[PDB]
Parts: structure tokens; C-alpha cells; sequence
């Protein structure tokens, strides 16, 4: 089979600025009796099925803008991006229509790099519904924020947790090109009602000091 | 015009069999050449073959040869993927893709529509419903003038789990978040939504949490405490 | 003084629908009411001719296309129709004079195990021409990559096997068709009714 | 003494995901004079000796991957690896040396974070052998689960037998990173032969329902 | 590089007194700070006692005061360690644990060089062979075409026994589980494994049960019920 | 007039190794030949000078270090050497110029029950200079944990005791040792041989 291979991995560009992605054949799609080149582009954004962007190594789908190009012959091809938008943040894929198996590349994912954003935090108590149930979860939210590392820390009484929570993080954003965390702290109902204090400590680059938000137990 | 609809998300004990459909409405569908691509989480994408309804006959990638069969019901323009001796490794997501040319023409196989995606989770565990809780905001999610509501979608398996908000009025600042895996063999996922802080009281918010394998279809209305 | 239906109608083996046989029928006369009187058949219609005059109507000559298809593809066989037997396999003329008769033959045509040898052909560049033939087998190249006459992707077989087994529901037991055609040629008649 | 407390007592985490373990020393151990202070991390994997990964609460041992920091002062310290590999799942201890007595953790267990496996359940009747010797051996096998908490109820002809079982737990797999159980029902001959029924019911998360599994004394 | 070789297992009836060795083989001995740390099974570490040998003068903690005595021999490279008044609680293994630097640098015990331990267990039990029984796989042992079999390695005193498979030619899907020690004083554990159910018919499955402070060694053959 | 090397030889203590008592010989006339012809000395082995030529020939001054030291350390009394009492307690220096004489002195120095009168340095943070005493009893900080002059965790005594017992095989008995270094000092000589 032609087995497809993309360069690099992954690449960060700021808005407006120019995109390149490698895809290698170990054998030439280039077909000699018609003389085209039987490669294709795909984008696939988060959560969502492929989309067809190039074909024939050079030729738009209809309805794809005009700041994707592509070019190339042969063993190696490139998919460019002129001017890189936020709502172009997706893994691109390149397959080959040469032979059978039909086979893609390793994918390249491509992300805006982005200005120093602040995170919003947020912080939620447990549900009436919940302590029903015997466990209390306690949610901390960070949105909207640059880059994505940050750093979330539970206190409970001033007390360090680490085995009892558990966080995500969304993809970046297609407009503003951030992203927004969620960590959960699960306590049982007893160890709940054992202590006044829940607090979520939050550090970031964009905070001067970490940003603590927290409430008191029956409050 | 033309769309693409799957089969469900299902979940299959391992060494059993599962079979995907894929409906074609609005175009032909026996001129076109349908094919199965497989998406492992986190991994690229994988053709496991395809067919040509008309001929009948469908073209298998060398690797899920003699496990995977592919077939088409013309009378009903829906295309079928049935994977046998399913393994842990064939968790994964099963997309249908057609070809972009008809029969008559020169058909080439690279991909115009494609369907959203059906999910297969291959384990012994059976499923579990989630519990859909509020995330009622108060004046502690309110670092600024505007204030953050949820709802905490926890303690279910398998993936995945849908999460709208008024029944899809509501878009814009919604914040869905990828399911993570707990200290459990269980997921758990949280949707959150940013509004101003006038509009708590007055204003109503409903999460719409679905969850396909266990037939769990839940509204909550989040409300301030 | 008699037309030799029992060489069609009581065949030991039918041919498929792809390659539908042929007989010439002439020098004789045609009596229908002997065709009604010799078997139960599930399917008896004439076209092109009034109920009245049939059994008063001479033809020039006579032709028996016997083949064998499913049983709901029966509904093909009749002027202006499409499906995969009428676009591929056999087509009748929009002003088509004949009968066309058809009986069940899932004691004669299906064995256990299924009985893969009648065939029918799958697709076609274009549509058949009224009363034309096509029996060939070349592979055909839905690719660019050319197919050398081996079946492999993007090269497809034009004929598929009916799955012909006793234990399968009626829509898709092997069905015999006899279609007589009649021509009306300025020619003296070698076939009549009285 | 100072009295060194982890937390938590154990903590899965997935592959190539951050790991963080906590330590609290019931008095300070940074020595004003020098700055710095007198903790140690040590990485103990099951039958091994343990293997001092950080010294100073940030100094690396020669040989320790990079992955292993560690960060703190005072009494409060943590042990992160960055991201956990196969070959990190053990006991991580934390040691004071700024006086005698030298005084560690109670240590923390690092698992591996998988989705969940339910068990298949598997029941042995005792061996003729045995019941030759005068007692009789019941095991119930739970196989290839994931979480570790199960429970496991004996039923002798549909009433729970508590006292005489005693079940043991496998390290975590290195293939699948699943658990497995085994129950143990100890009974002399005399008493086996007391009764017909003899099942065992599970409950784990993967299971919607109690999995019974169970024989006739006497069938095979 | 250089290793800490211990004394071998041994076993004491209660009320009685222990003395395990430790020789450092390889570089200099008495500069450095050797201790003694202890794990129950199951349990976490516990420091003992250490010694500097050009000192002579040993430190202990306080809970075993008059009950440890350490030592060292500074012609030998050897570091004693002897516990009178033996418990049942004392039942553990024994590691020895060398500073990471020498005297003339600054000696501050945290250890970068182990022993492999060395297991002292203290009961009223005397060493005692186990008890090989089949753990026969069966129609009740065959979830969807794997069938699992075992053998259960039963009333045997002290720890430990090795438990192969086939003379070692069968290692996939083996799962021998930790001993529990029960009420007789006598450990027990088995070793169960997962095979394809079509292949009770045609393959032999043989427990090596070896048991070294018994001379015992135990070879049974688990033979299918196809129940 | 005769030196008194009967006060240093014939004394009825000596001292510890650690604290080497040190005899200033002066003003006197030393006759070494009885010394070197004697038949209570085991050990009578001198550097840069033949012992034949001390009675003929003029020094300075002259030191007589004596000391109590175990039966085989005695080969560390001597230039170039290394070991507990060489790197710890008495060091010559490696251009030692005069005699070192030793003899077995168990049935004086040794007492039933063991002789706990006399001290040895177990360890030092730097070797000894050559001809350097130290009498610190200050306790080795072995750890970074001050100590406070408090015997403890990290925290030893500097010298220990030889159990001096009469049972004791030959190398772990008592041996009285006297050092005799001649100084070629620009002065003088007050002490000659008899020349
Ligand atoms: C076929 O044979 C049967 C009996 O052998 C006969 O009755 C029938 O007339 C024959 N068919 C024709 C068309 O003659
Ligand atoms: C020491 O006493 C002995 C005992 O007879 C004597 O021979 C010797 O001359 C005395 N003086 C010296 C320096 O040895």
C-alpha cells in the first residue's frame, strides 16, 4: 500500500499568517497515462466528519475559500493556507486515490497562536439534587483564557485535594482562538458535610496572582 | 439537499458482531461508490473498504479483510458496515463517505459527503445512564458582571452523551466540554453557558442531555439558588 | 397443423435472463386456449392485440424468448417498464404485440444450497435497446486504472448469481417467462388462430 | 516525631496524563540555615526495594527521568510526574531526615486510569482430592475488571455465608490494566456435604445486575 | 554497580530473637550510614535504627529501644541488625539502606542503595509443604468459548512459593494471586489461567508449585471436567 | 651530662595517642649506641640516619614524642603511611629524619578487666599535618543537623577507648612507642654524641 506520511505533526501560526503542510507517498500517485496527480485534502474540525479540500493535488471544492492552495507532484505534495483564520483550526488529513487500500496520512493539527488572554473563574457548589444522591461535586470553570496550560488547584479548609477531581479542556475556540476548563472535585455527602470552606485556586499567565474563588457550605 | 444519516451509537461485548447503517436521502445512491472510514479516538483515519450498490460487489481494505463485510440495499438507498470478532481495539468511530462521481462517469475514489459519525465502544461493561445535575449560579460565578450556569452530566458509559441548551436556541457562549474519564471506569462531562448576571432570575435556561445507548433523555432547568 | 409449443414451455434447462433464448415460430397455427389448457401459470397477459380478435389475428412470424428471472421482477416484463431486468437484461418495446407468460419453477430451478447457475446482468453503460441481447463478460472499469479482465477494486463482474433456495419467500423464487412476440410484417402469415 | 502524611491513599491516572502526590509533615522541615529542605521521595514497584527518586523535594537522583519533579518547602511538598508511563504504576513514599526518628509516608498507590471492565465471573467446585483430606475449597474468580472495588457475596442454598471466605487481588495487568479477584469458601467435608446450592454473586460497576454464578454439590 | 546482599529468610517461633546480615560488596563501608528499614506486608516503611560504623555508636527509634540491637564489623563490610522479644507483629521484611554520601562530606540519611530485604516471619506454625488441588475448568469456567483453570496451592508455612505453568512454557494469561495468610497460620494462594475452551480436549496443563523452605516441589496436572 | 632519656623511656604514664606527650631534649649529651644495642626494644627503625652514626654526630634539639597505640598499628609510625592513628592521631612527615622505637608493653598498660584509660581519635574532617596534636573533644557533625554538644542522631564522640585486655592476642596489645626526631635547626647544638 502507499503509505502517507505528513510533516510536521503540528504547527502554530498567528491570524493572517501563512500555513504549510507536508504530505509524503512512498510510492508516486502520479499516474502516467493521464498525468494527475490522484492525491486529496481533507479538514476535519473537532468533533465533526472530514472535509474534502483539495483533489487532484490542485483543484478547490466548491465552496472552499481561496486561502487554501494546493501543489505538488509526484512523492511530495503541500497544502497551504495564505492568510490562517480562527475557523481553520482542524487536523488536516491527505489521502491518496491511486490504489487500493485507500490510505490517509498521519494528520497534521494546526492551531492559532494567540495573545495572552486572562481566564474568567467560576466556581459552583454542589447540587440540592446531588446530596440527595450521597456524593458532592464541585465544579471550577476557567473560560476563555491563552494559552491553554494552566494550572487548577482544589482547597478544601486551606487543604490540598489531588485524588478526588478530575478536569477538561475544550478545543480551541473558532472565533477568539482560546480555550475553557472544567475541573471537578467529587467528595462522598459525609466527607462533604465534614468541612465549611471549598475553594478553587487557579494560576495562569495571563493572572498577575492566582485568582481563588471559593464559598462557605450552607451559604 | 443530499444527506448522509447513521446508526446510533452502540455499545458491543467483545468478540460479537455489530452492523452500521448509513441512509442516503435526497440523490442517488446505486451510481455512487459508498465507503466505510474508521476513526480510532485520538487516531487518524482508516478506509476499511467500500462498494458500488449496483454491482453489488464491495472492494475491502487488505487489513479488515474477512472481518469487516460491507453491503447495500438498493430499495432502501442505505449502505451497511458489519464488523464480526470485534476486539478492544475496533472502539472507534465509523464514518460513511460517498464518492464525489456517479457510475456512468469515471468514479474516483476521494469523498464529497460524509456522515456525522457513528461510535462504537467495544467492552464487557453494560451501559449506565448519566445523572444530569444543575450548576445553579450564585454571586460566587460572578467574577465579572456576567455570570456562568451549567449543568454536570456525570457517571455514564459508554460515549457519547449530546448536550443542548433550550433546544438549540441557545448557541453562543455555550461551552460543551469533552467527556473525561473518572477515577471510576465511568465518564463524566459538563456543559457550562455564560449569560448577564440581570438575566438569572427572569430568564430560563434547560439543558437537553441525551444519551443514545441507554435511551436517557433528560431536562433540567437550571435556576439560581 | 399446430405450433411446437411444448419445445419452449416444457424445456429441460432455461437459460438466464441475460442470455434469453430465442425459438422462431412459424408454419403453423397458434392455439392460445391450448397454452391455458396446458399448465397453471401465474402470470398470462397480452399486449397490443383486442381480447376479441386473439383468437382471429394472424402474424407474420412468431418468436419464443424463454428465460428465467425472480419472481417480483415478473412486473418488468411488459411494455414500458424499468428495472434492473428491463434497463439491463431483456427490453420490451413501448407498442410490444404479444403475451407474456410466466409460471413458478422453485421445484425445477432451486436446489438446496442455493442454485447459483442463472445469472442476470447487474449494470449496463446504457439502457438496452428493445429485443437486444448482451451476453458479454467483459470486466467492467468504473476506475481510471485500467482492469486487464480481473476482478479487484474499481473492476466489478457485470453478472451476479440469483440465490435461488426452496426455503425462499415467493418475491424470490425462480420464476420461468415465455414472451411471444408477433410480427406484423407485409408478409404472408405463417402463424393464425382459425 | 514529625509525622509524615500522604494523600491520597491511592489515585489513577490515565497514560501520559499528569500524576500529583501530596505530602504533610507535622513540623517544618526547612532548615533555616541552609534553605533547603530535608525531604526525599522514594518509587517502590511491588517486590522490589525502594528507589530514591528525589532528594532535597526538588533534586533529582542520576538516572531518574525527567519526567519525576518535585516542588514545596516547609510542610507541605508534592511528588508530579509529568507524563505516567507503564512502568510508573508503583507505591511513591515520602521520607523526613531533618531529625531522628527517621519517619516516612504511608505511601500512595499509582494505578492506571481505564475505562470500565466488567469481570466474567468463574466458579470451581472443590477437587476430589481435597475432599479426600476432610475440607472443601469453593473459588469464585472474577477476571479482567476494572475498578478494583467489588464485591463478592457467598450463597449456599440462597443464604449469605460470611466468616469462612478469604479473596486476593492481583496487581494491575500490564496489558489491559485490569484487576482480578478471587474468593476463597473454606468449609470442612462435613459441612460441605451440609448442602446443595452453592453460588456466588457479584456486584461490580460494569454490571447492571448481580452476577450469580453457581453449582450443585455433586453434578461435576 | 555495588549491591547490599542481605542474610536469607528466616523463621522464629514468638518470644525468640533475630540477626540478619548485611554485606556491602563494593567500596568503602565505614564512612558511610547504614539503617535498617522495615515493611510489614502490606504496610509502608519503618525506620529502625542506623549506625555509622567508624562511630560505633548506633541511633534507634524510640518504639524499638531495648528490643533492636545494630551493629557493624568495620574489618568485614558487614551491618548486623538483631531484634529480640519477637512478636507476631514483627512478621516483615528487612531491607538495609546505605546514605548516598560518606562521612567526610555530610551524611544525611536518605538512601539511594537497597537490599533485596531480607523476610523474617514470626508464628507458632512449623514449615510446612502445600497441598497441590485442581481448580478443574468446566461449562461453569467458559465465558463465551475461553475457559479458565487453575490449581489452589493450600496450607503451606512460610512465604513464599513459585507457581509456573508448562515448566514455564505457558506464561499468557496466567494469574497467580498473592498468598493470604489464614487463621491455622498457614498460607494459601492459587494460580489460575485463561485458555481457548477448544483446547481442553488437547492440551495439558501442569502446576510447578515450588516451596524452598520445604524441599517441596509439586508438579499437578489440572485435567479438564468439559462439564 | 647525661640527658634524661630515663624520664621519657623508664616514665611510669604515658600518654594517649591522640594527646602524644612531646619531650624537649637539650643541653645534655645523649649517648644513642645503648639505645640501638638494647634487648627491651622491638622495633628500632630510623630514617635518613644510620643508627651507628647518631653517636657522632651534633643536633640542635631534639623531641621525644611517646604514646600508647595498639600492637599493628605500629606500622603506621612511620613516613608514607596511611591508617587511623597515621591519618588521625600521628603523622610524620614523608622527609622524616630520626627513630622510631617501640616495645610491647602489655604486663604495664593492660589491666584485668581491660584498660579503658587510654584514647584514641576515631575520625578527623582533614588528615593530621605532619607533628600536629589534636585534643578537641568537640562531637563530629556528621549530618547537617547542628549537633550542640549533645552525643546523639548524627551526633558522636570523637574518641574512643582501647580495651586493653591482658588475653588480647599480640596485635591488639598495648605497645609504648617513643618518636626521636633530631632538628637541624640553624642554632647551637646543645646535644652531641660522644665525639
Ligand atoms: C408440457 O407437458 C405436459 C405434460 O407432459 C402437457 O400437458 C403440456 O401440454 C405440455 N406443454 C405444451 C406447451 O404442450
Ligand atoms: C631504664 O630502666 C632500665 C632498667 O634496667 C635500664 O636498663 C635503662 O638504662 C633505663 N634507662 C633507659 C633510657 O632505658
Amino acid at each position: 500500500d502507499i503509505v502517507m506520511t505528513q510533516s510536521p505533526d503540528s504547527l502554530a501560526v498567528s491570524l493572517g499568517e501563512r500555513a504549510t503542510i507536508n504530505c509524503k507517498s512512498s510510492q508516486s500517485v502520479l499516474y502516467s497515462s493521464n498525468n494527475k496527480n490522484y492525491l486529496a485534502w481533507y479538514q476535519q474540525k473537532p468533533g465533526q466528519p472530514p472535509k474534502l479540500l483539495i483533489y487532484w493535488a490542485s483543484t478547490r471544492e466548491s465552496g472552499v475559500p481561496d486561502r487554501f492552495s494546493g501543489s505538488g507532484s509526484g512523492t511530495d505534495f503541500t497544502l497551504t493556507i495564505s492568510s490562517l483564520q480562527a475557523e481553520d483550526v482542524a487536523v488536516y488529513y491527505c489521502q491518496q486515490y491511486y490504489s487500493a487500500p485507500l490510505t490517509f496520512g498521519g494528520g497534521t493539527k494546526v492551531e492559532i497562536k494567540r495573545t495572552v488572554a486572562a481566564p474568567s473563574v467560576f466556581i459552583f457548589p454542589p447540587s440540592d439534587e446531588q446530596l440527595k444522591s450521597g456524593t458532592a461535586s464541585v465544579v471550577c470553570l476557567l473560560n476563555n483564557f491563552y494559552p491553554r496550560e494552566a494550572k487548577v488547584q482544589w482547597k478544601v479548609d486551606n487543604a490540598l485535594q489531588s485524588g478526588n477531581s478530575q478536569e477538561s479542556v475544550t478545543e480551541q475556540d473558532s472565533k477568539d482562538s482560546t480555550y475553557s476548563l472544567s475541573s471537578t472535585l467529587t467528595l462522598s455527602k459525609a466527607d462533604y458535610e465534614k468541612h465549611k470552606v471549598y475553594a478553587c485556586e487557579v494560576t495562569h499567565q495571563g493572572l498577575s496572582s492566582p485568582v481563588t474563588k471559593s464559598f462557605n457550605r450552607g451559604e | 439537499q443530499v444527506q448522509l444519516v447513521q446508526s446510533g451509537a452502540e455499545v458491543k461485548k467483545p468478540g460479537s458482531s455489530v452492523k452500521v447503517s448509513c441512509k442516503a436521502s435526497g440523490g442517488t445512491f446505486n451510481r455512487y461508490a459508498f465507503s466505510w472510514v474508521r476513526q480510532a479516538p485520538g487516531q487518524g483515519l482508516e478506509w476499511m473498504g467500500g462498494i458500488i450498490p449496483i454491482f453489488g460487489t464491495a472492494n475491502y481494505a487488505q487489513k479488515f479483510q474477512g472481518r469487516v463485510t460491507i453491503t447495500a440495499d438498493e430499495s432502501t438507498s442505505t449502505a451497511y458496515m458489519e464488523l464480526s470478532s470485534l476486539r478492544s481495539e475496533d472502539t472507534a468511530v465509523y464514518y460513511c463517505a460517498r464518492s464525489t462521481r456517479e457510475l456512468p462517469e469515471v468514479v474516483d475514489w476521494y469523498f464529497d459527503l460524509w456522515g456525522r459519525g457513528t461510535l462504537v465502544t467495544v467492552s464487557s461493561a453494560s451501559t449506565k445512564g448519566p445523572s444530569v445535575f444543575p450548576l445553579a449560579p450564585s454571586s460566587k460565578s460572578t467574577s465579572g458582571g456576567t455570570a456562568a450556569l451549567g449543568c454536570l452530566v456525570k457517571d455514564y458509559f459508554p460515549e457519547p452523551v449530546t448536550v443542548s441548551w433550550n433546544s438549540g436556541a441557545l448557541t453562543s457562549g455555550v461551552h460543551t466540554f469533552p467527556a473525561v474519564l473518572q477515577s471510576s471506569g465511568l465518564y463524566s462531562l459538563s456543559s457550562v453557558v455564560t449569560v448577564p448576571s440581570s438575566s438569572l432570575g427572569t430568564q430560563t435556561y434547560i439543558c437537553n442531555v441525551n444519551h443514545k445507548p441507554s435511551n436517557t433523555k433528560v431536562d433540567k432547568k437550571v435556576e439560581p439558588k | 397443423n399446430l405450433c411446437p409449443f411444448g419445445e419452449v414451455f416444457n424445456a429441460t434447462r432455461f437459460a438466464s435472463v441475460y442470455a434469453w433464448n430465442r425459438k422462431r415460430i412459424s408454419n403453423c397455427v397458434a392455439d392460445y386456449s391450448v397454452l391455458y389448457n396446458s399448465a397453471s401459470f401465474s402470470t398470462f397477459k397480452c399486449y397490443g392485440v383486442s381480447p376479441t380478435k386473439l383468437n382471429d389475428l394472424c402474424f407474420t412470424n412468431v418468436y419464443a424468448d424463454s428465460f428465467v428471472i425472480r419472481g417480483d421482477e415478473v412486473r418488468q416484463i411488459a411494455p414500458g417498464q424499468t428495472g434492473k431486468i428491463a434497463d439491463y437484461n431483456y427490453k420490451l418495446p413501448d407498442d410490444f404485440t404479444g403475451c407474456v407468460i410466466a409460471w413458478n419453477s422453485n421445484n425445477l430451478d432451486s436446489k438446496v444450497g442455493g442454485n447459483y447457475n442463472y445469472l442476470y446482468r447487474l449494470f449496463r453503460k446504457s439502457n438496452l435497446k428493445p429485443f437486444e441481447r448482451d451476453i458479454s463478460t467483459e470486466i467492467y472499469q468504473a476506475g481510471s486504472t485500467p482492469c486487464n479482465g480481473v476482478e479487484g477494486f474499481n473492476c466489478y463482474f457485470p453478472l451476479q448469481s440469483y440465490g435461488f433456495q426452496p426455503t425462499n419467500g415467493v418475491g424470490y423464487q425462480p420464476y420461468r417467462v415465455v414472451v411471444l412476440s408477433f410480427e406484423l410484417l407485409h408478409a404472408p402469415a405463417t402463424v393464425c388462430g382459425p
